[PDB]
């Protein structure tokens, strides 16, 4: 029943910005965390940050400070991540995942991923 | 940017002192001392005073010896959940 | 990166046949044990090509609902092991260990399995 629907893939030039949406359903939106994860092609997983839509508290990986910005819309039950000043290192697949605060914030539910491609 | 230590820390002669303005704050943050591996030190002989809202950590059993003094590693966070990654870690140095 | 909990996963890749049992080891630079609930904060993920990651184990020993019993999470605060007995073709994937005890959350470098 729990579903996370991300926006479609995007292709942009370096220096541009993109805003990835993640719409949650099947659970109470403001009672859990939303995590964002980056996977570079042929590489592993890297944790970006989490946002708690209840009070809009956020925590970022210091590596992504200024790069990624998390926001949330409670009316639409959708979390947004904005990526700016895109470089070749920013080309990757980006996942949103629900941190379930009943089980310690472990991420059971994941979105299908959004492919961001930076090319000139 | 990062959160600032929620209490007031004071290096005493024989111990580390952490003061709060109320019991509500102290129980909210619930500071614990941890080792180099981040585990709470169960041999620490700390004292708790809820009249003055003070936590006292003796250097010998609760802190790590380094050149010139002690390093103390403090973890604070919510005690009402098992979500531990929202906790905050702090590191301080007290000269001998 | 200072203060980050490092997850060291080994081996990098595994090549096996069918029916044998493999072990993936993951070691953490920080203890993941919470005295509150007496549990270690570690998860095991499986990701097939072209799909989102899938949570297999949480609390380092507890299987998610619908996960075959041939996946065994084990280990202690610093040292964790994932064992996949009687490997099947659908178990072909890359496996990652993750710690959720601390922020920032961190993953192991991953283990590629090829048969």
């Amino acid at each position: 029943q729990v579903q996370l629907q991300q926006s479609g893939a995007e292709l942009v030039k370096p220096g541009s910005s993109v805003k990835i949406s993640c719409k949650a359903s099947g659970y109470t939106f403001t009672s859990d965390d939303m995590h964002w994860i980056k996977q570079q092609p042929g590489n592993g997983l890297e944790w970006i940050g989490w946002i708690y839509p209840g009070n809009d508290d956020t925590k970022y990986n210091q590596k992504f400070n200024g790069k990624a910005t998390l926001t949330a819309d409670k009316s639409s039950s959708t979390v947004y991540m904005q990526l700016s000043s895109l470089t070749s290192e920013d080309s990757a697949v980006y996942f949103c995942a629900r941190g379930d605060l009943n089980y310690g914030g472990s991420m059971d539910a994941w979105g299908q991923g959004t492919s961001v491609t930076v090319s000139s | 940017e990062n959160p600032a230590f929620p209490g007031t820390l004071i290096c005493d002669k024989d111990e580390v002192r952490i003061e709060f303005s109320s019991r509500f704050d102290m129980e909210k943050w619930n500071p614990s001392v941890v080792d180099t591996l981040g585990s709470e030190i169960l041999s620490c002989t700390y004292a708790l005073d809820l009249e003055r809202f003070v936590l006292k950590f003796p250097y010998e059993t609760c802190t790590i010896k380094v050149v010139g003094g002690y390093q103390v590693n403090i973890r604070v966070g919510d005690t009402t959940t098992d979500v531990r990654y929202k906790d905050d870690m702090y590191h301080f140095f007290c000269p001998a | 990166e200072t203060g980050d909990t490092v997850m060291t996963q080994s081996p990098s890749s595994l090549a096996v046949s069918a029916g044998e049992t493999l072990t993936i080891n993951c070691k953490s630079s920080q203890n993941l044990f919470s005295s509150r609930n007496q549990k270690n904060y570690l998860a095991w993920f499986q990701q097939k090509p072209g799909q989102s990651p899938t949570l297999l184990i949480h609390w380092a020993s507890t299987r998610q609902s619908g996960v075959p019993d041939r996946f065994i999470g084990s280990g202690s605060g610093t040292d964790f092991t994932l064992t996949i007995s009687s490997v099947q073709a659908e178990d072909l994937a890359i496996y990652y260990c993750q710690q959720y005890y601390n922020s920032p959350l961190t993953f192991g470098s991953g283990t590629k399995l090829e048969i």
